């Protein structure tokens, strides 16, 4: 967490996305990095177990 | 039988989630057909959809699974749908048994070429509806073989 | 409702002691694991109904895979194993008589003299 | 049941969440071995109707024009791909699948297969192709493609370890070695094998 | 490989067994072995001399090929496994295999060994129900109680 990249993730947050996969619900749901290194939803998908 | 889904869209300058109501899609699941009945965008509506696209916000779909117990939802960038006339497409991937699976939301054409659009053109909703099961995968064919072995 | 699959093993030209420290014996790809005695015979326990594919794990031995038919009272039937045109049906002994071919080849030759 | 059960396969975009592709093939059952490569994926699982173990390969291709030459973004790709499938008759079990890799991806791809008895087989990707056609025509005789056979045969000559068998196998790892001709494979499962 | 000459040129390979839960070392001793078996449901003899492996034997990976108890008689090992259904009978000195049995069912609970007039010759199962008595030489049964 050095300054020099501190400011690139600052710079290139709208770029990076994350996808995580719950098996016992059998959900799975995508966020988008912000520019203060926080998440929000994106896009969800449900498969029922 | 028929049933009804309820449909919202979000927009919003700082890009949070502000859902409310746009439409309502009629499933029919006898001969498998699906529906949209949907309201025209108003004034103010159209000034912050215009601001969005401007700011390179996003575009949000959803709907419920059950016809609060849970969402399905997508998106899709604001700018390549205002260029597009309001010209989209949305699909309703299903589960085997019959079970909601997800919503898809695509424009054509995509890309942001930077144009202008006035008012006159966000006037209608040019969207297209359909629905989709999953397929069947093939087997090894093996009668064929056996009888041009022969 | 739990059956036993019973067999011999025979490598021609080898006694039974120089090998069966290093083989086994696979039930459906080794969902069901036996272990050859000092005569070479070999006995697997706990089999279901159904059918199965029977064959002898060595890595110095060829052994042929045997389908075994095993009914609902238990009486069993062996037969060849086919994966096309699966409703083939060609009689083999039981007890299994599982006898080698001969040392398996994973090398490759190359040419020799030519002319005389 | 023997005659209820199936297996599901998702083709997903990361970025949106576009379903790409799903599939259902019934009368199977797991455990479930799969490589997602470059264009391809390969699973191979077990079928109960007729008790044998079967591999599936799907690829994917575009059109004739690339719809963008100069990038990739998955928030501009409207058309969806084409799908083409295939199935084959695998005559044993699977421990273990991996594919090789090379530092330029000029060399052909095989796929590494841990048998339960302890071998490893090399199979070439060329060999599981959907384009290969049941009738041969003179399209395919100009195209050289070998036609449709549902069974493939294992080779003891295609072992790459002579007779050091790995028991009880769990995985395979590849490295690409500073060369575009070799490829760095080691087997670990209850021994540890490298070549 | 290929061509049976680069043989061992660029290949490795090394064996192993897992951790060990039960070991016999007590032998004539002019034969030099090590008869453990692991918690990998395998069980193998070591040479003591080097440590290198004579034979090994591995079972089923899941719970239904773990070793219950094991138990060693001059140049014999008797092992109970499958949770108290199976008994095998190893000859150590050629690594095959004397007998294989199946026990009734019930919790094995502990094995013991007997004999009569300085001579053993029997072999006791106790499962939290029953007590059976099993032939050494071959495994017949003998007898079971209540
Ligand atoms: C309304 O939406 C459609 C949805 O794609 C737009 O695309 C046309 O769709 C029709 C129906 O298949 C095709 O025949 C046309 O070729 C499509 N247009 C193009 C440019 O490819 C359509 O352009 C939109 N506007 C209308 C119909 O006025
Ligand atoms: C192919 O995609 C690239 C990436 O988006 C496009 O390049 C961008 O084009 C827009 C306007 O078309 C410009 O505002 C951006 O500055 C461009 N970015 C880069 C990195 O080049 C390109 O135009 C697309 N090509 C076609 C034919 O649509
Ligand atoms: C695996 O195969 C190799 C084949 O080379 C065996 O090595 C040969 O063993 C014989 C018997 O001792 C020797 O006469 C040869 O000289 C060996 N070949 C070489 C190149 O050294 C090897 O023994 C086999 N593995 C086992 C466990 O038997």
């Amino acid at each position: 967490a050095t300054r020099n990249v501190l400011r690139q993730l600052h710079e290139l947050a709208p770029s990076i996305f994350f996808y995580l996969v719950d098996a016992e619900q059998g959900r799975l749901c995508g966020y988008r990095l912000r520019k203060d290194l926080t998440t929000e939803l994106s896009w969800e998908l449900t498969i029922p177990p | 039988g028929t049933v009804g889904l309820l449909l919202e869209h979000s927009f919003e300058i700082d890009d949070s989630a502000n859902f409310r109501k746009r439409g309502s899609l009629l499933w029919n699941q006898q001969d498998g057909t699906l529906s949209l009945s949907q309201r025209q965008l108003s004034e103010e509506e159209r000034g912050r959809l215009r601001d969005v696209a401007a700011l390179n916000g996003l575009y949000r779909v959803r709907i419920p699974r059950r016809p609060a117990g849970g969402y399905v939802s997508s998106f899709v960038p604001a700018c390549s749908l205002v260029e597009s006339h309001l010209s989209d497409q949305l699909t309703l991937h299903v589960d085997v048994a019959g079970n909601v699976v997800g919503v898809s939301v695509v424009t054509h054409p995509g890309g942001c070429r930077g144009h202008e659009v006035e008012d006159v053109d966000l006037e209608l909703f040019n969207t297209s509806v359909q629905l989709q099961p999953p397929t069947t995968a093939p087997g090894p064919e093996t009668a064929a073989f056996i009888e041009r072995l022969e | 409702d739990r059956f036993k699959i019973e067999g011999r093993a025979v490598v021609p030209g080898v006694k039974p002691q120089d090998w069966i420290s290093a083989a086994r014996v696979l039930v459906d790809g080794e969902e069901h694991v036996g272990f050859l005695k000092t005569d070479g015979s070999f006995v697997v326990h706990d089999i279901p109904s159904g059918s199965y594919v029977v064959e002898v794990v060595s890595p110095a031995y060829r052994f042929d895979p045997v389908r075994v038919d095993i009914t609902s009272k238990g009486k069993m039937r062996a037969r060849y194993v086919n994966y096309i045109k699966t409703s083939e049906v060609v009689r083999l002994p039981y007890p299994l008589q599982m006898k080698s071919s001969g040392p398996p080849s994973y090398f490759i030759k190359r040419e020799s003299w030519g002319w005389t | 049941h023997h005659e209820r059960t199936f297996i599901g396969i998702f083709l997903i975009d990361g970025v949106t969440g576009r379903i790409i592709h799903s599939s259902v093939q019934k009368k199977a059952k797991g455990p479930v071995h799969i490589v997602h490569s470059e264009n391809w994926v390969v699973y191979q699982y077990w079928n109960t109707k007729a008790r044998r173990n079967e591999f599936t390969v799907l690829e994917l291709y575009e059109g004739t024009e690339q719809y963008n030459a100069t990038a990739f973004s998955s928030l501009d790709r409207p058309q969806l791909p084409q799908v083409l499938q295939q199935s084959y008759i695998f005559p044993s079990s699977i421990s273990a699948m991996e594919a090789t890799i090379t530092e330029r991806g000029i060399t052909s791809r095989h796929l590494l297969i841990g048998l339960p008895s302890g071998a490893i087989l090399s199979l070439p990707k060329a060999l599981l192709d959907p384009r290969r056609p049941e009738i041969p025509t003179e399209q395919s005789r100009e195209e050289n493609l070998i036609p449709y056979s549902p069974d493939v045969q294992i080779h003891a000559e295609r072992f790459i370890n002579y007779n050091q068998t790995v028991s009880r196998m769990r995985g395979i790892y590849t490295a690409p070695s500073g060369l575009e001709s070799t490829c760095l494979v080691v087997a670990y499962g209850l021994d540890i094998y490298q070549t | 490989a290929v061509y049976e000459d680069q043989v061992g040129k660029f290949d490795w390979r090394q064996q192993y067994v897992g951790k060990v839960k039960f070991a016999s070392l007590e032998f004539s001793p002019g034969s030099k072995k090590l008869v453990v078996a692991t918690e990998k449901n395998v069980i193998a003899a070591l040479n003591s001399r080097t440590g290198e492996i004579l034979w090994r034997h591995v079972d089923k990976g899941t719970a239904e090929g773990a070793v219950d108890a094991m138990l060693l008689h001059g140049q014999d090992v008797i092992t109970v496994s499958n949770g108290g259904r199976i008994m095998r009978s190893w000859e150590t000195n050629i690594g095959g295999l004397n007998w294989e049995i199946t026990l009734d069912s019930g919790s094995f609970q502990a094995l013991g060994l007997v004999g009569l007039q300085e001579s053993v010759r029997y072999i006791a199962v106790l499962k939290k129900t029953t007590l059976a008595l099993h032939h050494l030489s071959s495994g017949h049964l003998k007898w079971v109680e209540h």
